[PDB]
């Protein structure tokens, strides 16, 4: 899936 | 325990990869009430991001099996249960993270950097419901959107654009907007915005934070990337 | 559940990587008495490789804190004890069910070799955080390796992956536990050259562990080299 | 050093 932070 | 053991213990289980292990002395940490110090928020941060982790990923491979099984009736059965076993596990999860934030974390915190901290990471455990929610979705999604809001207009007029909590935020709001609204359009116009606002003020980049800030732009020009 | 739904789960529960259900469900398996097929037998040791696995690298770490401050100390020495009780639990729960169940219900040469590498491999696990006890610990981890190396050779290719895996970890064994690098090197040497020998003998369905543990056992005399 | 499996 899409990557986030952190 | 005392504050101090219960952080060192922490410090240790992060060592130890026993991340059940160091979420129990943050959440001990953050029961006794007083702010959380730079260094014990980003311990509870990784504790929880560590254990919701790895039942987001285990439940992405059961959902995919899951899917992926249509036609074998016995195992898509199976693959069913299991994904709601652990989805009750990583409801637990959020629902212990989202009653510390709104218990202890968001009431506390007296400087803005903290505020925007807080309100991203409620944003965000209510997006890891949202993610598996399926009536209550509305209620959820709604929460998430209203948390991602609030700590996106306090960055936006407290923050230089190459803060990393700025970007960061940013960058969830956006994965929200394109995973849970389903508003690609939406998603890669926050994520843009933030990508070039801080390329126009690189000149802001502080050295204990750089690595972060640079990291996030590279992440969030990556999904505009990858949505387009 | 009945086995076929614990086999189901256990498989479920390897690609969600939460092993210790997948542990679970094989221990389940293994307690309704009948001897497990070799597709059983696979899910069980990989499931209790990783419950274990975790203890034994997290052990590594904070021992490496605790040698490497007073208060600081005695409180990896705390934690390097719960993690050293678990450890210990999850290799006796192997032992028992070992003991209990597999090895006397292994018929086949094949399956006595299997587990009693697998005793010999969790009593070195024991053996790796065992500090007067150790000995005993360390001779019934020889004792299971030798009588599972003595079978292999006897009747097994030099080829078969359980073989040369046998060969692998009791060569480990000599290496890590008693500390003789010379005999550990001869040990995976003979076995990796006995291979190169038969490769004739290799099956198409167990050909890839077979050449993959060649290169393991060929690693192993080039490090401790 | 590296055991199996």
């Amino acid at each position: 899936r899409s990557p986030s932070f952190p | 325990m005392d504050k101090n053991e219960l952080v060192q213990k922490a410090k240790l289980a992060e060592q130890a990869e026993r991340y059940d292990d160091m979420a129990a002395c943050m959440k001990s940490v953050t029961e006794q009430g007083a702010e959380l110090s730079n260094e014990e928020r980003n311990l509870l941060s990784v504790a929880y991001k560590n254990v919701v982790g790895a039942r987001r990923s285990s439940w992405r491979v059961v959902s995919s099996i899951e899917q992926k099984t249509e036609g074998a009736e016995k195992k898509q059965q199976m693959a069913r249960e299991y994904r709601e076993k652990i989805e009750t596990e990583l409801r637990d999860i959020c629902n212990d993270v989202l009653s510390l934030l709104e218990k202890f974390l968001i009431p506390n915190a007296s400087q803005a950097e903290s505020k925007v901290f807080y309100l991203k990471m409620k944003g965000d455990y209510y997006r890891y419901l949202a993610e598996v929610a399926a009536d209550d979705k509305k209620g959820i999604v709604d929460q998430s959107q209203q948390a991602y809001q609030e700590a996106f207009e306090i960055s936006k007029k407290e923050m230089q654009p190459t803060h990393p909590i700025r970007l960061g935020l940013a960058l969830n709001f956006s994965v929200f907007y394109y995973e849970i609204l389903n508003s690609p359009e939406k998603a890669c116009s926050l994520a843009k915005t933030a990508f070039d606002e801080a390329i126009a003020e690189l000149d802001t980049l502080s050295e204990e934070s750089y690595k972060d800030s640079t990291l996030i732009m590279q992440l969030l020009r990556d999904n505009l990337t990858l949505w387009t």
